[PDB]
């Protein structure tokens, strides 16, 4: 019990070791093909079970298109965490990548 | 899968081992010990293969959770082998250190300081350490001058590992990659070449006995020629300070060469670090225990209307059976005075002796590895023992895991159209009334499922069922319009309950042109041979509907080839 | 060489004055991965209380070893570690196959925390030839069994009298003999000898 | 016998801290048997054993106990005992539940299944429930959710609903905190029947099912809810929770009235009842995210109450419409050019929701409105017209029944006019679920017997 | 052939990592390459 | 099309058995929709239309003292066209066993049809 | 009964536990009590009447 | 969707403790108590934990047979293919263990 908490500090402490700094990023400012079908299933997932909406719906009943929508006006509040492949990662906020 | 039933819990890895006597009977729902499997009532016999603490069995409840046929996950239970027997998945390597070992000494035959400097590099490579290996062979400066050098050695390695962790080279977890894996197994197999490469130990100059096997799992002593056994007594003095041979003398001359050249043994039978601290034990190539799996993975066969016995089950009593006939062996040993008893029926009931342990020896060989079995009263062909269950054609992995029948598709024959979209395919009603999505009922959708809910399973767009907050599902099937309406008028109705409060009901409705499918042709050799195509229904049709402008892509001829939909 | 004995009660305890009671409450600190669901990201806090603390509130919990009374001070951990203390916009990483979030929590939790040994106040409440029972705090059960009432007390029709030969009332002395947890609601089983 | 049976029961727990169990257990089989089988251990036997485990109930608290005391706890028809009898029973369970309280559970289930029993035989259960209640309070949770568990379905027999409802209603009236479950149970099955009613428009079994539940509430409404009760009582708070429950029930969920009515004649007993009820009302109205459908819903519920109800002030009520068609003017200021801008009329359901209501309540209590001087509260004749010739053109695009009724009246008052606008239109003439919303009055007027009856001093007939 | 390399493992004590494609479907996780290469996080205010 | 289908319920039993199997209904409670495929020698009247799950035959078993029923099979519905009482030879004696059920199964041309 | 959704997945403390003086305890329970004003009213009732206890009363 | 989701895909419990998922089970509780879930390999036979400080009653289970355990309460749901389970069920036979880490631990 003393001893799992020290193991959660250590967890928490090399998590935090890796973890590339903002002003350190070097990955592509583009959102990946991948990442956007991903960011609007998802975003279009929490949607169908009544997250808060961000935009005028206009009728929609297609979550998807209600994500679709709020991803053109950049009002999806979700974040992006890009692995490298020795697990080290950065974060991208949906709304500063660049999308096409 | 659901995704209302998440999951937090996580797999990350999976370690292999083996599972030793001691973890198995204390796991054990039942000790199995009856061949008989059935009274004349159909029952589970007590203490047989359908013991119902091993799991539920027809319509009887699992004894050990209580639970019926259905929510019974099944227990394992053991059989208790009353000799050591060989476990035949790993014999070659038993047969390996067996031959490698000194009879007299117990150390390798291999000379200690050698095998020193296969555990020193061995352990090197536990962390990666790929270039140190080799430094460490590069260390020289007769009984003193060897263990300063396997001293030097030594402080070598603690010395590498040392730095290695300290900079970013490594963690105690070790490193291993492809380079590294071939080193390591390259040195293994040098360090097994020059283990039976040896006739005199290099430690004590005595000759052991040499060891034959066989294909069946037996081993065979033949003992020592005239120069050898003239060179062993002119070493008697140094020391004062062919047969069947039992597994029973086999464990334990193994466990007596693992406690000595623990070391080395350490680091060949771990590729990573050893965090555990676990000793290698020669038991692990041994059993004294049968694990039976669970009852539900041992049920009969109907071919047709004739039922056929479990092929897993024949072979467990023919265990069972010279499991009872050694315990009488074993009873009639000692039941019987040797004074009155003679070196004349001590020969004898030795001779039944070793016919018993070799048949039953056979009969579990057979199992784990039928190729290692006695063809059975030649014809019959053999029943397939777990190897072969394994194997059988392209196997459990490619056939049962790599690919698995699926569920919901639909499949028909395609014919053409020009009037639907380049991206959508024409489905059938026949299809776009059995398919089924699920849909969450919300705020912007109450509408258009109130609506399919009183269209119900027939009329499309209708809906099949309903599922509740609390999982379950409600049939549309039977229902009038005017239960229907009733269930349309709840589908949105608040929570009376906080454990489901969170959720709301599923409209399980009927396909929809706002779906799409997954369309594929076999031979599916690119990845355009399996697209998304937007659903467009289609009344009156038989077939699937598809646009000329994707034949390429499938490789399609309307010669009558089908398509498969996935939903 | 070998320890399941990491099930041994790492929360002593003592008595008081002035007094002569044990203190059972106690104030300790906890982490705690939980979900939150989709509805409440906007308000994770809520949420967080509503789905897994809440429903742990007068109730024995396994792993503080008592009944938590309580807590104070939620605190989500933030995915990113890159962030202040302080910030109120944070990170919950949601699941590969369904829209809730799992993170991290720190709360403290308040508990009573009784165990064999100590020495309880009741207020009686019905007595029976067979047992005392009485309520601790004027919240949780205790029984005395008829004979952990020491031999030379006797019973009327009813009502107990003592040694002395007069009748006891409302406040109560105790020791606890053991604490049944597994029922509906927790109760103590204590004695007089 | 007496004294034998003394003994035999005395040996049965000596033979029980040896391990033996049997003597016992051929007491518990014999306690276990059925209400009807001549065999059951009589009272004077049961007197005995009773009394005895009583006196010393640790004996019997260990594995080997526990198919005794289970065949006790299920002794069929127990308040069907005697009195002496039943007295030993009741103090063996007091006895029971307090060391080891976890066969309350197990007790107060049944008990409360016994509800569906009159207003008489379940006296004894609510005197159980009461007291383990107050002195274990930690069980209010899992007895909660045997409110749950035991409520009997719509398709049940009448008598066990109307049972399980009696007792109900008694239990609130000794354990006023647990409130809640119950309100949700009773307010989950009136929706229920309500719903039903609905889509059915056997039948003639609902009718006096529902009728006989609704009689049964809005009578324990009249009573507990009472002024007395308002100032320093609970009266006051079953109001509150009752209006919040009833409104989100209500509020949401599709095309059905039998259970809303509850809340159209509570509101209409006192003055006050009707104020703050309506005030929620109209905190609902106009919340800027509310479903464009809860914000119809509210309106057309507005509406149809303000025309209905029989306990209002004239001016309590005809204010607030006039504050919100002020509410008007700022709608169709801040949208008409919103109007000529891109978009469609349906921008606008919610407009025209609310003006219908606001017309269809002037219709039903226009002749109100005419003040002393034979004026207009509200200004209605200026303002009517204004809102007729607007952009929004409001006559088209409300319903078909009200709008001509309004024009009927309207023009009967001098307030304002209309057939050359409706001749303009039809001239010039998910769409449908918007028309089927606007079609649902929920306080149009009920169907039946009692009900009616007590409604008519908070009623307007058409007549 | 599976009861070889299972042999070669279990003598190894193998750690499976789970990072081919065959090891996780064998395990039920979901794929690395891929989708299987950055993780979703929520900004929550608050 | 025509499939004809051989129902022989002396599958069983071990050669020249007892016969506990007979074509025909029992005294118990059985159906009764039954007799609209079905005649009273548990054979089904020729002409009938039957689909999928049907009775096309009806006998009375003795191990089980109910009488039973073997159902039509296909997912394609059909009429019977004749209905053959294969007798059994070695002298007579012996009662109905052995039946062959011949179906007549529609085809109108369809889409997917090959010309 | 318990699901992912009204359990958390693991608890761990984090220290050992500390005992509170009763003048703390009232503190907590106090505060605690006003916050949080069905089941939850019903319990914080409950715990109301529990701190009536400490402080000696009915 | 189609290996797994549309097919298979059901939760299983696993001891945290010893990586199985095979050598768990729901405990028989006594009537009014709930079900829990256990690890045979885990826990040790109520006589044996006795014969070696007080033994908490949450710490007791029991199965369908009577015999009473002291711990392995280690326990969560992992979501695997079900395929899984036989293997590893084979694997036991051959007298080979698979040991699953589980996190969160
Ligand atoms: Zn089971
Ligand atoms: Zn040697
Ligand atoms: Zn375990």
């Amino acid at each position: 019990p003393e001893d799992f908490q020290q193991h959660e500090q250590i967890r928490r402490k090399t998590l935090k070791e890796k973890a590339i700094p903002k002003d350190q990023r070097a990955t592509t400012p583009y959102m990946t093909k991948y990442e956007r079908a991903r960011i609007l299933g998802t975003r279009a997932l929490q949607i169908s079970m009544n997250a808060p909406v961000f935009v005028d719906l206009e009728g929609e009943t297609d979550p998807l298109r209600i994500a679709m929508k709020e991803l053109a006006e950049k009002k999806i509040p979700l974040v992006i965490r890009r692995y490298l492949p020795d697990g080290s990662f950065e974060d991208w906020s949906v709304e500063e990548l660049i999308v096409d | 899968m659901d995704i209302s039933k998440p999951v937090g819990s996580e797999i990350t890895s999976v370690d292999f081992g083996i599972l030793t006597a001691k973890e198995i009977r204390n796991l054990s729902a039942k000790q199995i010990t009856n061949p008989t499997v059935l009274d004349n009532l159909g029952h589970p016999v007590s203490g047989g293969l359908y013991d119902l603490a091993l799991g539920a069995f027809l319509r009887n409840l699992c004894s050990t959770c209580g639970l019926d046929e259905k929510f019974c996950p099944g227990h394992q239970g053991h059989i208790e082998l009353p000799v050591p027997c060989y476990n035949p998945l790993f014999f070659n390597q038993l047969y390996i250190y067996l031959r490698a070992s000194c009879l007299f000494c117990h150390h390798f035959r291999l000379k200690s300081v050698e095998v020193h400097r296969y555990a020193c590099k061995l352990r090197l490579l536990q962390y990666g350490l790929i270039d140190e290996s080799y430094k460490l062979d590069e260390i020289t400066l007769s009984s003193t001058l060897l263990n300063e050098l396997k001293s030097k050695r030594s402080e070598y390695v603690d010395m590498a590992i040392a730095k290695a962790l300290s900079d970013g080279r490594t963690t105690e977890r070790g490193s291993f990659t492809a380079t590294v894996n071939d080193e390591r197994k390259k040195l293994v197999h040098e360090f097994h070449k020059k283990l039976l490469s040896r006739g005199k130990c290099d430690n004590c100059g005595m000759f052991s006995p040499k060891f034959r096997k066989d294909g069946f799992t037996k081993i065979f002593e033949t003992a020592l020629n005239e120069k050898q056994i003239t060179n062993n007594r002119v070493k008697g003095f140094i020391r004062q300070d062919s047969t069947y041979i039992l597994s029973t003398e086999v464990k334990n001359i193994l466990d007596t060469v693992f406690r000595k050249e623990q070391c080395v043994l350490q680091y060949v039978f771990h590729s990573r670090p050893n965090l555990s601290r676990k000793l290698v034990k020669a038991d692990s190539f041994f059993m004294d225990v049968l694990v039976v799996p669970p009852t539900r993975f041992r049920l009969p066969s109907k071919l047709g209307e004739e039922v056929h016995e479990n092929s897993q089950n024949q072979l467990l009593s023919k265990v069972l059976t010279t499991s009872l006939l050694i315990r009488d062996l074993n009873d009639d040993l000692s039941k019987l005075q040797k004074d009155k008893v003679s070196l004349e029926d001590r020969r004898v009931i030795f001779s039944r002796l070793m016919n018993a342990f070799v048949t039953i020896q056979n009969d579990v060989n057979a199992f784990i590895d039928s190729t290692k079995a006695q063809g059975r009263t030649s014809g019959k062909v053999p029943i397939p023992g777990v190897k072969q269950a394994l194997e059988k054609k392209e196997g459990l992995f490619r056939k049962h895991m790599m690919g698995k029948r699926v569920n919901y598709a639909a499949r028909s024959v395609i014919s053409p159209d020009p009037n639907i979209e380049t991206n959508e395919i024409g489905v059938p009603p026949v299809f776009a009334v059995k398919l089924t999505y699920p849909e969450p009922v919300t705020a912007y959708n109450i509408a258009e499922l109130r609506q399919a809910v009183i269209n119900g399973p027939d009329k499309w767009p209708g809906a099949t069922q309903i599922q509740n907050e609390d999982g379950s599902l409600v049939s549309l099937i039977g229902m009038s319009v005017e239960q229907r309406k009733a269930l349309a008028n709840q589908l949105l109705t608040p929570s009376s309950n906080v454990s489901t409060h969170t959720l709301n009901k599923k409209v399980y409705r009927h396909i929809k042109n706002r779906d799409v499918v997954l369309m594929n042709r076999q031979p599916t050799l690119h990845k355009a041979s399996m697209m998304g195509h937007k659903v467009r229904v289609l009344p009156n049709e038989k077939t699937l509907r598809l646009h000329y402008a994707n034949t390429g892509a499938y490789n399609a001829d309307f010669d009558g080839d089908e398509m498969n939909m996935h939903f | 060489a070998r320890f399941i004995k990491k099930h041994k009660k790492q929360v002593t305890n003592p008595i008081d004055e002035k007094n002569g009671t044990s203190n059972c409450i106690v104030r300790v600190p906890i982490a705690l991965y939980v979900s939150l669901a989709p509805m409440y990201l906007e308000n994770p806090l809520q949420g967080v209380m509503k789905q897994h603390l809440n429903p742990l509130v007068m109730k024995y919990n396994n792993k503080v070893g008592g009944v938590v009374l309580g807590y104070e001070g939620l605190k989500i951990l933030d995915a990113d570690p890159l962030s202040k203390e302080d910030t109120s916009e944070k990170l919950i990483k949601i699941t590969p196959d369904t829209p809730f979030g799992f993170t991290w929590c720190h709360v403290n939790l308040y508990v009573w925390q009784p165990q064999v040994g100590d020495v309880l106040e009741g207020y009686i409440f019905i007595q029976s030839a067979s047992h005392i029972g009485l309520l601790i705090h004027d919240a949780f059960n205790a029984s005395i069994k008829k004979n952990n009432i020491p031999v030379d007390w006797t019973f009327v029709h009813g009502h107990w009298v003592d040694s002395n030969g007069e009748p006891i009332d409302g406040k109560l002395r105790f020791t606890v003999r053991n604490v049944h947890t597994t029922g509906r609601v927790v109760s103590v089983d204590g004695t007089l000898i | 016998s007496a004294a034998m049976y003394s003994r035999f029961v005395k040996s049965a727990l000596d033979d029980l801290d040896k391990n033996d169990s049997t003597q016992i257990g051929i007491i518990a089989n014999q306690v276990a048997l059925p209400s009807k089988n001549p065999e059951r251990i009589n009272d004077k036997n049961l007197n005995i054993l009773l009394d005895i485990l009583s006196s010393n109930i640790n004996r019997i608290e260990s594995s080997r106990g526990t198919f005794l005391i289970q065949s006790i706890i299920n002794f069929e028809k127990w308040w069907e005992l005697p009195p002496h009898t039943l007295s030993k029973y009741i103090y063996f369970i007091k006895i029971l539940c307090s060391s080891i309280p976890k066969w309350w559970q197990d007790v107060s289930m049944i008990l409360v299944s016994c509800f569906i029993l009159p207003i008489k035989q379940t006296v004894c259960h609510h005197d159980m429930l009461k007291y383990f209640l107050r002195m274990i309070p930690s069980s209010m949770g899992f007895i909660d959710t045997y409110l749950a568990k035991f409520f009997p379905n719509k398709n049940d027999t009448r008598r066990k609903l109307v049972n399980y409802t009696s007792n109900l209603l008694k239990l609130r009236g000794y354990c006023s905190e647990l409130g809640f479950q119950i309100w949700s149970l009773l307010i989950e099955k009136i929706i229920s029947i309500d719903v039903e009613l609905q889509n059915e428009l056997g039948i003639k079994e609902l009718s006096t099912k529902l009728d006989s539940i609704l009689t049964l509430v809005s009578t324990h409404v009249e009573e507990q809810v009472t002024p007395e009760s308002l100032e320093s009582g609970e009266g006051v708070g079953v109001f509150n929770t009752l209006t919040t429950l009833f409104k989100t029930h209500v509020l949401p969920t599709y095309y059905t009235r039998s259970i809303q009515y509850i809340m159209f004649h509570v509101s209409q007993q006192q003055l006050e009842l009707m104020d703050s009820f309506l005030v929620t009302l109209i905190d609902i109205s106009f919340a800027v995210n509310e479903a464009a459908e809860k914000k119809i819903k509210s309106l057309q519920y507005l509406g149809s109450y303000i025309a209905r109800a029989k306990k209002l002030s004239r001016t309590q009520i005809i204010f607030v419409a006039s504050y919100l068609t002020s509410w008007l003017n700022r709608y169709v200021i801040e949208r008409e050019e919103e109007v000529d801008q891109r978009g469609g009329m349906e921008r606008f359901k919610h407009f025209y929701a609310a003006f219908q209501a606001l017309c269809y309540i002037f219709c039903f209590r226009h002749n109100i409105f005419r003040d002393t001087d034979g004026n207009w509260e509200c200004e209605l004749d200026k303002f009517f017209q204004r809102m007729v010739i607007s952009k929004f053109n409001p006559l088209k695009f409300c319903n078909e029944n009200v709008m001509l009724m309004f024009a009927r009246i309207a023009q009967q008052e001098s307030v304002a006019y209309c057939f050359s606008i409706i001749e303009n239109n039809n001239n010039e003439r998910t769409r449908q679920q918007f028309i089927d919303l606007q079609s649902y009055f929920p306080y149009d007027p009920l169907f039946l017997k009692n009900y009616k009856i007590l409604m008519k001093e908070y009623y307007i007939e058409w007549s | 052939t599976t009861c070889q390399f299972l042999t070669k493992a279990v003598l190894d004590n193998e750690r499976e990592q789970l990072d081919s494609p065959s090891a996780r479907i064998v395990v039920g996780k979901l794929n690395n390459v891929g989708t299987g290469s950055f993780d979703v996080l929520a900004k929550v205010p608050n | 099309m025509y499939k004809t289908e051989k129902v022989d319920l002396a599958l069983n039993r071990n050669r020249g058995d007892p016969i506990t199997q007979h074509f025909g209904f029992g005294n118990d409670e059985w159906p009764k929709e039954w007799l609209e495929k079905l005649d009273e020698d548990g054979l089904p009247y020729i002409g009938t239309y039957v689909e999928e799950g049907d009775p096309i035959c009806a006998y009375f078993d003795d191990t089980l003292n109910k009488t039973k029923i073997k159902t039509y099979h296909s997912s394609e519905p059909a009429y019977i066209e004749e209905v053959n009482l294969i007798g059994d030879e070695s002298n007579k004696f012996q009662e109905l066993q052995t039946v062959s059920i011949k179906y007549r199964i529609r085809r109108t041309p369809q889409i997917g049809d090959k010309f | 009964t318990a699901t992912t959704l009204n359990t958390p997945v693991v608890i761990h403390a984090t220290q050992l536990p500390q005992h509170v003086s009763t003048d703390e305890v009232l503190q907590f329970l106090e505060s605690f009590i006003d916050e949080k004003e069905t089941n939850l009213s019903s319990s914080i009732s409950q715990l109301k009447r529990i701190q009536r206890d400490f402080k000696g009363l009915p | 969707d189609r290996l797994l989701n549309s097919s298979d895909y059901t939760q299983a419990s696993v001891c945290r403790e010893c990586g199985s998922i095979l050598t768990t089970q729901q405990s028989v509780p006594r009537i009014g108590s709930i079900s829990t879930v256990c690890c045979r390999r885990c826990s040790m036979r109520f006589e044996d934990a006795k014969k070696l400080i007080f033994i908490d009653d949450s710490q007791i289970w029991e199965d369908g047979q009577g015999n009473k355990f002291v711990g392995g309460n280690e326990t969560t749901t992992v979501a695997i293919p079900f395929v899984l389970k036989y293997l590893d069920s084979e694997l036991s036979a051959m007298g080979i263990r698979l040991r699953y880490n589980v996190e969160p631990k």
